[PDB]
């Protein structure tokens, strides 16, 4: 049993908790409604256990794909914000918060992979992949390289992948084809094709982790980098000359970077629904509200149209933005799972040697493809 | 209290190291145990303690059932074999542990470990732990921590085998005081002959696994019931000799020295189930053997052996017609080669003699000493 | 010394809270709580009441909380395995009924509403959008379930608009009011700004089914699957699902499924071999090291001592992911020195075995001072006339250790070795971290790696593998695993 | 041959400094400015900001604003000892007195019941918190003390996990001589009486290797603290510095710098418990 | 090997308990330590071993210092006094053990174990673990553990205290036989006086650290150095009687008994000596000794007869051969030889008898 006339809130501990504590305080003085937020350890593993009790926070906040598992298990209301709430907000985000076509969470925030670079180093950072193999061998007469971004982790190459046609699954029309797997495809190939080249030129290494490419542009030995909004800060720390901007296309198309959209669900068994409507809809998604947030922690790029607005005065979120505006929302369905270790596998087998990109994208969309049917 | 064991058996699994042992233990009464090295003296003292189980049987102590009984609610304390000693503890706090577990007052129990450990000249060692101590002085302690807790009955396996003579003589003395000022049931397990003999009431003899004789110290001596006790009781062992009955007389048995003169000899013991031609074993003492000077019966033989301890001499000699040597004590030091011709004169009243089966024929010489 | 009657009355007064618990327990719906609590308060006050039973009153406390907190989860684990408890069936019936219950549609109009206070009374403004017209009640009070007549009007209402804290305040008697429009519209609040036309998507009919209000679609429950089914079932499920017994069905599934048994031998082989050099080269670290520190000639070993145990100080979580970065094969300290002093760049990851051997070399560093401490304290047992007599029997230091000083200790160790055994073969979070079962093992229909445990490949079929996480599925083959270390330890 | 001593002071001197490093590059996190897993042994950038908000020290930043420490890092350490004290005592005083029984004393279903105890420990604790959480939760509305959210729940979720020590304390025991409880019973000591003042302070050894082994074991311990702990300011310091990890990246420096002071009360205790790890505490006690 | 001892201390901090002992024992040569309890026999014998340290002296094992050498290299075995046995080993593997370490021979192990046990009647024994060993079942364990070893020095400590009468008769032997065989060197710690008169080629009697004198079984005996030596050497202990006119080579003084007799002795307040052997029965000699019977013992062989004498507090004690039929509290009368009475001066040391002994 939840309890009725107040909020609890679920927020994860990288967030601004003590920014929306304070638009909760706001929200108490107008209503009477006591607001507490939390930011408890593994809040996203919690939550579905205590939740199907009944029990836990009112509100939770957390990455839009997990919010798919949540709603099929039954723990997250359906919210019904009408035609003029929705178009505040970007439509795209709309479409990653629903779950069998209904709406199940308001979008806050929006979070991309964007193209970071050297400015002392490179003062015109690179349109294209293309340009890359290039522009690395002038700056190894200088000791320094072009590019070093994390090769182990499919999330930081699926960029490159996806932008020739590579895709997780089809998504249609609001359904989510499970059958429908494009990691097989011509389009994958080239993307994880000119990857492999990368290395085979010596451009780029085959054991290359998050940590040593973060290191080695802190230190400003590589002239640019592939990063989020969350790295942004140990750059500042660096002061390293940098910028944030738009991702190198490839063959002429758009790298597609993976989006997570921070979401607000309403617990399905909370006695306070239309208190948590109110907060939500007309105390946290205002300018005034998400300001508070953003004060405490950065969010990066906002979902609403207008305090989006005044955030891209800093190219830096505009460039988030924009990136992920071009990207690929991530899917919210169960058979994602399958998807994270059959791709991980393929780019590690092709870049140290143990397989062609041909064969390990045909195991990868095997394994997935059998995996989502069984 | 008193102590009866009736029937009691122990068996380690086939193995039976104690068989159907009747002991009638009365109060106030001094028993020591004394038998070959493992043949079951320590398992005898652990089942009346209550450390180890019977196998078949029945235990009393005060003429209750003790069988089943926590050691701990027996009335019995025990000077162990191994000491036992705690090892975390010193001397005075070993020897005053058992008064810190009732209610004792501290000068109470200061007043008589003291004294205790003043008898057992450990005054001075009080403070030590058992491991900055010698064997002698650790065994003194063992004793020690039983002395203070004064039990219904007294347990001591072998309690002085690690001292000298001279302490020896002072704890035995000691042992004996506390034994006519208290008057409570000892057993106590010796090796030491002495000690036996000036010690007990009543002398039990085992081996392997069985009583063999039971009797006051005196009588063990002069009279053995069989072969075994014979040889057991007094050191030097007694000297036996193969002989051949030749005659009997309701009460003495001539028999027949196998040498090649082959002499014979009247000798005062009963000739109940002894047939003439029979081959018996005549027992003598070291200390009976007489000087050849005025002797009716010579037996002579080549010196094997010389044993020189001062206040006597240990003469062994190898006579034919018996593969056993002959031991005898000379009081005196006494000049003797080794290879010398040795006679010594061997009194027929001062023979035993032992059936074929092991057996003793009862000694009819009536010997000064055995009421 | 404490009364004889002062322990039969803290047994009696110990006895008296049992009962005003235990009856407590049951006048709520707790049951299985109430009848657990009642076995073993009743053996623990008569473990203690008669001195037959004076043994017990030394295993009984231990006994106690083992079975609350070992035994009971272990049951639990056993019990989920018959059903089919998952991220997809993870709600009880009554709580999924519940949820379907309170889902609702909108099926008429809706307007924002005003609250205005009509002396000590309150009046209802409704205002529609689309038409703009505005509608209005007469005077009414607070309390219960109540309906109200709207009339069309074009005045405003004398009262000033009330606060969002007074509607908040009155917002359960402001939930039970039914506005009525002048046209027949029905019509209750939706939220703290809104009336509208909102209605229960399902109604409960009473034998079991629930009726689509919006569709004419009328479900059943299917307890064969655990979902509400169209109605003789059709095509259309209902989600939440909730847990229902499926038997067998979960362990028959890891027997029948081929495919997921095709690498299962070559990764038990590794898991039994990764586990056994793991707890001899732990305990041969270990009891060397310990019986160093305690060698009285060696004059520093008290620093030694500290300075040994410190793997097993620090939190291995991040230890584990530094070594990750130490044996990075072009990058990371290990290798950039193995390439400096010899001419090798050992590929730590890319290659099975000398994956295999950084596994073993992590893990020896991580489990090697568990059995120094052990060994440390071991050692204690063992007299030191021993170590005399065998300087009287000639012995050196290589001697004394393989002929008394590990015969002495493999005894006591033998239970702790194979505990170490049983987890270390379930060690499933070093080689997540440092490896995920990398290298890959190629042709493998259910992802499987080669350093690879079997608890790391059960529960990526389990919890990864795109269907959700089965609890059902992990719960089942927990146990036939267990099934399998016992059979092992024979 | 003084070689020996030389050659062990040689060979444990480069085991110290191979099983060091990975600790000394934690260390180097702990100290090294912004948040990298990689780096130097000695930063290039040295920082005392991670230790500075971790003893609870406000920092002054590059802009000028002054960043008040996030999180009460020492008071979590406190509550690390509390927990792991506690429960250690706890832990030590149940397997002691459960071994005593199980080594000197005979009662039906004694073989079974030990080999039964190391049986269903060895059982994976996979669904477990599961069952727990439900536990404690029903268990609150009873006696609050040891309910959810809560040290003394936390405290009795670990006197579950004795079977082990209760192995290696009956191992311990059955190597001392039992003559000397005989005696101690002799000189009409009760069954407690012997055990209290005989048998464990010939054990001290092993009594510290448990309390040892289990203080570790709660200082480390994550998933049941952290499942049964809702308040920021009851959490044990393993819980605390869960709050930096996040799915796409690691606060490495302030991680490190907990990491480091959780290993601190071990070596502490570690030390302390030398005393009772002691040789020839038996000796002169046995003839044999 | 030889051993000696050169100017040897040893003490625990500050307290000395091992006081400047100087031996010389050659090769082959069978020395037996005697003193009372706690004298510092062991603790000798250990350093000898190895297994304690030599605060000041020299060591000397086969004519080269020992001092520094561990035990394991001085080729020296020992019959520890707590048997110290191998708790995991049974009896035959307790017994092989040295073998087993200094080139490992199966037949030449299995032969001389077997062999070693038979001499010790140990053979039925040889699976049992010590645990399921009698006390002199186990000393004799340790017995043959170190005769098995065949080592260069046997050092034994009390080696058949817990033995009975008849079995420690049929071990002293086969030591002897093994001395003889061998020729090595023995250094052997007994209470028991007849295992010391008849198995040393010298004795050592030690006293509270000290070396109290060295010499032949029958020259303690019969010619002790001290007082002391006299009360230890021969058991039951040499009575003593406090003791006016001086010779050239005799020695006369006046018994402190109420008759005041003086009688002459063959010697160089003084403590007269007699032994309870060498008394003589009342009739025989000339000088009488009368007083009141308090302890009889009955030992079978002979009687005992403790006698307490008119202004004497110490008893007197009288040894003679027989069963003698005698009561407390009555009268008793021996005479008292001068050739074979003792002389101790006020400090302790004794007057050389001059009177000769066969
Ligand atoms: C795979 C193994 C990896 C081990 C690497 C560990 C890294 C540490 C490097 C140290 C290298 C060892 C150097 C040994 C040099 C000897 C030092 C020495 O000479 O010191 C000795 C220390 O003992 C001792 O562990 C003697 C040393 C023991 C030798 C045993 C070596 C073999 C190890 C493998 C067997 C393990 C058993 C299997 C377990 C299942 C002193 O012994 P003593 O005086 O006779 O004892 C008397 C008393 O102390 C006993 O109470
Ligand atoms: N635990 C045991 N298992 C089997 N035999 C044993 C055990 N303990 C003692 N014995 C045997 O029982 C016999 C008697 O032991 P004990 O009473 O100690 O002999 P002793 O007469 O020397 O005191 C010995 O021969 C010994 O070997
Ligand atoms: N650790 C110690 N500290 C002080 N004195 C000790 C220590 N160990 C033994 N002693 C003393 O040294 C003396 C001689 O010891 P030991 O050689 O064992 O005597 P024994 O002559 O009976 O063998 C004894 O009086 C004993 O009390
Ligand atoms: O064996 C390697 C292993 O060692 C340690 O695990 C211990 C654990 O800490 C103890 O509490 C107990 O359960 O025994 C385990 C070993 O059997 C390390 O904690 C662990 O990281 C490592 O894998
Ligand atoms: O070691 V001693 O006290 O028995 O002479
Ligand atoms: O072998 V025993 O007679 O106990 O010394
Ligand atoms: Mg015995
Ligand atoms: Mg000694």
């Amino acid at each position: 049993k939840i309890e009725e006339g107040k909020l609890v809130i679920w927020i994860n501990g990288d967030k601004g908790y003590n920014g929306l504590a304070e638009v909760g305080k706001k929200f108490e003085k107008d209503t009477g409604i006591k607001v507490t937020v939390e930011h408890p350890d593994k809040l996203e593993e919690k939550f579905p256990q205590v939740a199907a009790t009944g029990d836990g926070p009112d509100i939770i906040f957390w990455a839009h794909d997990r919010f798919g598992g949540y709603a099929q298990s039954g723990l997250l209301a359906e919210i019904t914000p009408d035609k003029a709430f929705q178009d505040k907000l970007y439509p795209f985000t709309w479409d990653a918060v629903r779950y069998n076509g209904k709406l199940i969470a308001y979008p806050i925030a929006v979070e991309a992979l964007s193209l970071i670079y050297n400015k002392d180093l490179l003062p015109n950072p690179p349109k294209t992949w293309e340009e890359i193999p290039a522009l690395d061998k002038e700056l190894k007469a200088k000791g320094k390289s072009a590019l070093m971004f994390n090769l182990q982790e499919p999330y930081f190459t699926w960029p490159l992948i996806a932008a020739d046609g590579g895709y997780a699954f089809k998504y249609e029309n609001g359904k989510y084809d499970i059958k429908d797997v494009g990691v097989d495809n011509a389009g994958a190939k080239a993307g994880l094709t000119f990857l492999v080249d990368l290395i085979k030129n010596k451009h780029m290494n085959a054991d290359t982790d998050y940590s040593i490419a973060e290191a080695a542009f802190n230190k400003g030995e590589t002239a640019m980098t592939i990063n989020g909004p969350w790295a942004w800060s140990n750059i500042d720390t660096s002061k390293v000359n940098y910028g944030v901007t738009v991702l190198p296309t490839f063959k002429g198309q758009p790298s597609k970077p993976f989006v997570g959209v921070l979401s607000a669900g309403i617990n399905a068994a909370s006695p306070n629904k239309e208190l948590a409507k109110e907060f939500l809809e007309n105390y946290l998604l205002t300018d005034e509200g998400l300001e508070a947030v953003n004060k405490d922690k950065p969010l990066g790029a906002v979902a609403l149209k207008s305090y989006e607005e005044e955030l891209a005065k800093d190219p830096r979120i505009a460039a988030t933005m924009e990136n992920a505006q071009k990207g690929e929302i991530m899917p919210n369905i169960p058979q994602m799972s399958a998807f994270w270790y059959a791709v991980r596998t393929a780019v590690i087998n092709a870049a140290s040697g143990r397989q062609t990109v041909d064969e390990a994208l045909k195991d990868a969309q095997t394994r997935i493809t059998k995996a989502s049917a069984s | 209290a008193s102590v009866q064991l009736q029937n009691v058996t122990k068996a380690w699994g086939e193995v039976v190291v104690s068989k159907d042992i009747n002991l009638d233990i009365h109060e106030g009464e001094f028993v020591v145990f004394v038998g070959p090295s493992g043949c079951g003296k320590s398992t005898l003292l652990r089942m009346i303690a209550g450390l180890e189980t019977i196998t078949s049987g029945d235990l009393f102590i005060g003429e209750k059932r003790m069988n089943d009984t926590p050691p701990a609610e027996r009335g019995v304390g025990m000077v162990f074999q191994s000491y036992a000693l705690y090892p975390h503890l010193s001397v005075a706090e070993n020897m005053s542990f058992g008064l810190k577990l009732a209610g004792a007052k501290k000068e109470v129990i200061n007043q008589r470990v003291n004294q205790v450990a003043e008898v057992l000249q450990l005054a001075h060692l009080l403070d030590r732990k058992p491991k900055a101590l010698s064997g002698g002085q650790r065994q003194r302690v063992a004793i020690g921590r039983t002395l203070v807790a004064e039990p219904s009955v007294f347990l001591l396996d072998e309690p002085l085998s690690n001292l000298d003579a001279a302490l020896r003589v002072q704890m035995r003395i000691e042992i004996s005081r506390l034994h006519k000022r208290l008057g409570r049931t000892m057993i106590y397990v010796t090796h030491d002959q002495v000690e036996a003999m000036t010690l007990a009431d009543k002398i039990v003899v085992l081996d392997a696994g069985r009583v063999a004789q039971v009797g006051k110290p005196l009588e063990l001596y002069h009279y053995p019931a069989d072969r075994f006790v014979a040889g057991f009781i007094g050191s030097p062992k007694m000297n036996f000799l193969p002989v051949k009955v030749t005659a009997t007389a309701i009460d003495q048995v001539q028999v027949e020295l196998p040498m090649p003169n082959r002499q014979q000899v009247w000798l005062p013991v009963e000739s109940r189930d002894v047939q003439v031609g029979a081959n018996m074993s005549l027992g003598i003492r070291p200390e009976h053997l007489l000087p050849s000077d005025i002797a009716d019966v010579i037996l002579e033989g080549e010196v094997q052996v010389v044993e020189q301890l001062g206040n006597e001499t240990q003469i062994h000699i190898q006579i034919p017609s018996i593969r056993q040597n002959l031991v005898y004590r000379q009081n005196d030091v006494v000049l003797v080669e080794e290879g010398a011709t040795f006679a010594i004169g061997l009194p027929p009243e001062r023979c035993h003699l032992f059936r074929e089966d092991g057996t003793a024929c009862r000694r009819l010489h009536k010997e000064p000493g055995v009421a | 010394w404490q009364s004889d009657a002062l322990k039969w009355s803290v047994l009696g007064l110990l006895g008296l809270l049992v009962g005003y618990l235990v009856v407590l327990m049951y006048a709520q719906g707790e049951y299985l709580f109430a009848i657990t609590t009642l076995i073993l308060s009743s053996a623990g006050l008569y473990i203690f009441a008669n001195r037959k039973a004076y043994a017990w009153r030394y295993v009984y406390p231990g006994m106690a909380g083992m079975g609350l907190f070992v035994l009971f989860p272990l049951v639990c684990t056993i019990a989920i395995a018959f059903t089919n408890y998952s991220s997809t069936n993870q709600l009880t019936f009554e709580r999924a009924q519940e949820v379907l219950l309170d889902r609702s549609w909108q099926a008429g109009k809706t307007y924002n509403f005003g609250l205005y206070p009509a002396g000590d009374e309150w009046q209802l403004a409704l205002s529609d959008g689309e038409t703009g017209k505005n509608y209005l009640s007469d005077a009414f009070k607070f309390g219960g379930e109540q309906k109200l007549q709207l009339k069309e009007t074009t005045a405003q209402p004398e009262g000033e608009r009330a606060n969002l804290r007074v509607i908040t305040q009155n917002r359960q008697a402001l939930s039970d009011i039914t506005a009525i429009l002048p046209d027949g519209n029905k019509v209750m609040m939706s939220s703290l700004r809104q009336f509208s036309g909102t209605q229960p998507l399902y109604t409960l009919d009473g034998d079991g089914t629930l009726t689509n209000n919006q569709s004419g679609v009328k479900y059943r429950p299917n307890n064969q699957i655990g979902f509400y089914q169209s109605i003789n079932w059709g095509d259309e499920k209902l989600s939440p699902g909730y847990t229902v017994t499926t038997g067998w069905k979960n362990f028959t599934r890891v027997f029948t499924d081929e495919g997921i048994q095709k690498p299962f031998l070559a990764i038990f082989v590794w898991t039994v071999v990764f586990s056994l050099i793991t707890v001899f080269l732990t305990v041969a670290v270990g009891m060397v090291l310990a019986c160093l520190v305690q060698w009285e000639a060696l004059r520093g070993k008290a620093v030694y001592r500290v300075l040994l145990i410190l793997p097993y100080a620090v939190p291995s979580f991040i230890s584990i992911l530094i070594f990750k970065g130490l044996f990075n094969q072009s990058f990371g300290e290990i290798n950039m020195m193995l390439s400096a002093l010899f001419g090798v760049k050992p590929a730590w990851f890319s290659d099975p075995t000398t994956a295999r051997t950084m596994l073993i070399i992590v893990n020896t560093w991580l489990g090697y001072p568990y059995m120094m401490i052990l060994c440390m304290g071991l050692l204690k047992a063992i007299p030191d006339d021993l170590y005399e007599a065998s300087a009287m029997d000639g012995a050196g230091p290589f001697q004394n250790f393989f002929k008394i000083t590990l015969p002495l200790l493999i005894k006591p160790l033998t239970p702790l070795m194979i505990a170490s055994f049983a987890f270390n073969f379930n060690n499933f979070v070093l080689i997540q971290l440092l490896t995920n079962g990398g290298p890959d093992r190629l042709g493998t229909t259910t992802p499987a790696g080669y350093t690879d445990l079997l608890v790391n490949y059960t529960y990526r079929i389990a919890f990864e593998g795109g269907g959700g996480q089965d609890f059902g599925l992990a719960a089942a083959i927990a146990t036939l695993i267990f099934l399998l270390v016992g059979a092992l330890a024979i | 041959q003084k070689a020996r001593l030389f050659i062990t002071h040689l060979l444990l001197l480069l085991f110290i400094a191979a099983i060091m490093f990975p600790l000394l590059m934690v260390v180097a996190i702990s100290l090294r400015q912004g948040n990298f897993a990689t780096g130097s042994l000695i930063p290039e950038q040295i920082s005392w900001d991670h230790w500075k908000l971790a003893l609870g020290f406000s920092v002054e930043q590059a802009d000028g604003r002054i960043t008040p420490p996030p999180f009460p890092v020492l008071l979590w350490l406190w509550n690390s000892v509390k927990v792991a004290g506690i429960s250690a005592i706890g832990i030590v005083a149940l397997s002691t007195t459960c071994a005593y029984a199980f080594a000197r004393m005979r009662f039906p279903g004694k073989a079974t019941l030990l080999k039964g105890m190391l049986i269903f420990q060895m059982f994976p604790a996979v669904l477990s918190l599961v069952a727990l959480y439900a536990l404690f939760d029903r268990l609150g509305e009873y006696i609050p003390f040891i309910g959810l959210n809560t040290h003394g729940g936390v405290i009795f979720a670990y006197l579950g996990g004795i079977a082990l020590h209760v192995w290696t304390i009956k191992g311990y025991f059955e190597t001392i001589d039992s003559s000397l409880e005989e005696a101690a019973a002799l000189d009409g000591a009760t069954p407690w009486q012997a055990f209290r003042l005989v048998l464990l302070p010939l054990s001290v050894p092993i009594l510290a290797v448990v309390f040892i082994l289990s203080f570790i074991a709660a200082i480390t311990e994550v998933p049941v603290a952290s499942l049964l702990l809702r308040d920021v300011n009851s959490y044990t310091l393993a819980v605390g510095m869960q709050q930096y990890l996040n799915p796409q990246n690691y606060l490495w420096g302030d991680f490190a710098a907990a990491a480091v002071m959780s290993a601190l009360p071990i070596t502490i205790v570690f030390l302390l418990a030398q005393r009772w790890l002691v040789n020839g505490l038996t000796a002169g006690g046995v003839k044999g």
